[PDB]
């Protein structure tokens, strides 16, 4: 419904103990699958297959991680362990302060995401696409660490 | 060079492995990507199933490589191996031998 | 400088020890001029037909040889003659149709041998002869038909073995005779129909057993002999019943799996003397008529037993069950209830679809950790006012379809979930106060939901 303003902040720990930063600007939109709230935290890319309850026990993550998930072409996975809704539910359960889906490959996820608006999650769920989604993945691919900043105007 | 994957991508790496390869989620900082390998990395063990072969981590204290969920293969530096368990002091019955750090 | 084969990558282990990696090069055959001092060799995915035109002994330092994903048909008998320090040999994803007849003999230092994901069927006797050090063995995803007892009888040093994803249909008596050191045994994803009554009498050190995803018809009574057994799995079989004194011979059992089994009858004294067992789950045991005795097993933290015909409970049942946390006895025929007060540390209770008619005073006293309580689909006519008085941590409650007329407000202050749908005699309204923090509500009439502000959620 409302536009989501994403700030990808790259940083460098100077030898003195101080930090120096470099801000990047992107734009997405809040799905009504999640809350309409601002959020911030350490970025953690998650592989789609990683978000399944099928696995009895998984790796632990430090609470407050901004999830980043690249969706695949619809016809490649016929039935997932959980739907795009359910995977966000797993992420928030596994300590995600927010979830950001790269939707370039699958637009049908938007209809599936906004389906469950009556029972929204605690935390915000956001989506991105196009040149904005490309910039995000270029930073995710090459850099070591980065802090995301989602704000709701 | 995403090798051994039937389906690959620059953003997720390997995906849905080729033939009879083990699928493994590797992490470096924030980034995560798939990998298709035949033998699991040090600190993990290969669990074979009909349609899902994955590398689960060894959660055995003082262990660097393991056979199963609860049987270590190689202990860490300064630890003696004995019946799949890693110890500091070698139990009674037999003494240590520091050539290979075992009992 | 120094003979590190062209195209390959080399690295030092300890000083003057060498680790080589020639994996995924697509080599027709191995390099001819190879340096001694190699303590690690990796030749994976190389399209190697045979070995060799010039095979290389005299590499006495070789600790780990990896030879996976190559097109190896057979192994010549004088292939690994030089390697006295070979500790770990990897031979997976090859097209071996059998274990090399005499090639793997007398590898004194060989501790691990991976022969999985091949097409092997036959294992010739004494092919593992002279393997004094062999601890670990992989033989999964192969075409085995039975246990090669004759070949395994030399392997006294074996500690782990995996015969999973094979076509093994029978385990004879004393099938693993001389394997005294064997700790782990994985036999899952086989066609194991029948096994002997003394089929596991050989191994004394066996701690874990995996009989999952198999075709067993009855409980495996070979278990009797296994004293050191800790973990046991035999889920997804066609086993029909657990006999009396089933786990009598296996104290110190910690984890057990047996789901996806059509278990109808279970012996009452079958689960006795299991002091380190923490969890128990029974679903759909219809032929259980009375509560099982749990003497010498007081450390159960999670007990769940559903789909049975249990009439009533012992009044000193909680003396046997301290340290218990969750208790699910749903879909049974329970009528009268004991104190439950000795069962402290209780957190969840689920007694839905029982035949309970009354909730007394003492039946739920001093359960300070109790959070959830489901009493849905019972015939509870009346509840004593102070029955839910001393439950401070109580948050979830479900009294759906109970035939209740009046409601006890005393205690139960500030609980989160309340379900009362089905109580048709419950016609009186409920105030917003005396019930803060209500997030999910079910109510038998719509006018009662209107009291809370709904024309937080409420379903009529």
């Amino acid at each position: 419904k409302e536009t989501a303003f994403v700030e990808v902040v790259l940083f460098e720990s100077s030898p003195s103990g101080d930090y120096t930063t470099h801000t990047t600007g992107l734009t997405g939109r809040f799905s009504r699958a999640g809350a309409m709230l601002s959020a911030e935290g350490e970025i953690v890319q998650m592989h789609p297959l990683g978000l399944c309850n099928n696995n009895d026990e998984e790796d632990l993550y430090e609470y407050g991680w901004v999830g980043v998930v690249k969706l695949e072409q619809p016809e490649l996975d016929p039935k997932p362990c959980l739907t795009v809704l359910g995977k966000a539910k797993r992420a928030v359960q596994r300590g995600a302060t927010a979830v950001i889906f790269d939707v370039s490959e699958n637009p049908e996820a938007i209809d599936q995401l906004n389906q469950g608006s009556e029972d929204p999650l605690k935390r915000p769920v956001v989506y991105v696409k196009g040149a904005d989604a490309i910039k995000l993945m270029n930073i995710v691919n090459k850099q070591k660490v980065a802090r995301a900043r989602i704000q709701h105007l | 060079i995403c090798k051994g994957c039937l389906s690959c991508s620059k953003d997720n790496g390997c995906s849905r492995c080729q033939q009879k390869l083990f699928f493994f989620l590797r992490r470096e900082g924030m980034r995560q990507y798939g990998e298709c390998l035949h033998s699991c990395p040090s600190g993990y063990y290969g669990h074979r199933a009909p349609d899902m072969n994955r590398c689960a981590r060894c959660r055995i204290e003082n262990c660097d490589s393991c056979f199963s969920k609860d049987f270590c293969t190689k202990c860490k530096v300064g630890f003696y191996l004995h019946r799949g368990r890693c110890f500091d002091e070698c139990p009674d019955g037999f003494a240590p031998l520091d050539e290979t750090m075992e009992c | 400088l120094r003979g590190c084969p062209t195209h390959c990558h080399c690295e030092p282990d300890g000083r003057m020890l060498l680790r080589v990696d020639c994996s995924d090069l697509g080599l027709s055959e191995l390099p001819s001029n190879l340096s001694v001092f190699t303590s690690y060799l990796d030749l994976s995915m190389n399209n190697i037909s045979q070995l060799l035109p010039n095979p290389l002994p005299s590499l006495r330092f070789l600790e780990e040889l990896r030879l996976a994903g190559n097109a190896l048909t057979y192994i010549p008998k004088g292939a690994f003659t030089g390697l006295y320090s070979l500790k770990v040999l990897m031979l997976q994803n090859n097209q071996l149709r059998h274990v090399p007849t005499e090639a793997l003999q007398n590898l004194r230092s060989l501790q691990s041998l991976r022969l999985d994901a091949n097409h092997i069927s036959y294992v010739p006797p004494s092919c593992f002869s002279g393997l004094h050090s062999l601890r670990h063995l992989w033989l999964d995803d192969n075409a085995l038909t039975e246990i090669p007892v004759q070949a395994f009888r030399s392997l006294s040093a074996l500690q782990a073995m995996t015969l999973a994803l094979n076509k093994i249909h029978h385990i004879p008596d004393y099938a693993f005779g001389n394997l005294s050191s064997l700790v782990v045994l994985h036999l899952h994803n086989n066609r194991i129909h029948s096994l002997g009554k003394k089929c596991f009498d050989g191994l004394h050190s066996l701690e874990t057993l995996d009989l999952n995803y198999n075709n067993l018809d009855e409980f495996p009574t070979a278990i009797r002999t296994l004293s050191n057994l800790k973990e046991l799995g035999f889920h997804s079989n066609n086993i029909r019943s657990i006999p009396e004194k089933a786990f009598v011979g296996n104290p110190s059992l910690i984890t057990i799996h047996f789901y996806d089994n059509p278990i109808q009858f279970v012996g009452r004294s079958a689960f006795q003397h299991l002091p380190e067992l923490r969890t128990l789950t029974l679903n759909g045991a219809s032929q259980i008529t009375e509560f099982p005795d749990l003497t010498g097993t007081a450390n159960l933290e999670s007990l769940t037993l559903t789909g049975a015909q249990i009439s009533s409970l012992p009044q000193t049942v909680c003396n046997q069950l301290p340290n218990l946390q969750v208790l699910d006895l749903s879909y049974n025929l329970l009528e009268d209830l004991p104190s439950f007060s000795v069962c402290q540390k209780l957190q969840k209770i689920d007694l839905r679809h029982n035949e309970i008619y009354e909730i007394k005073v003492d039946t739920f006293q001093q359960l300070l950790s109790l959070r959830s309580l489901n009493l849905a689909w019972n015939k509870i006519a009346i509840i004593h006012p102070n029955a839910f008085s001393t439950l401070p941590s109580l948050i979830k409650l479900d009294l759906s379809s109970n035939l209740l007329s009046s409601f006890p407000i005393t205690g139960l202050h500030g609980l989160t979930h309340l379900k009362l749908t089905g109580n048709h005699a419950l016609q009186s309204l409920i105030s917003s106060e005396n019930f803060p923090e209500l997030k999910v509500i079910e109510m038998p009439y719509a006018y009662q939901c209107c009291a809370f502000g709904v024309c937080v959620q409420c379903s009529p």
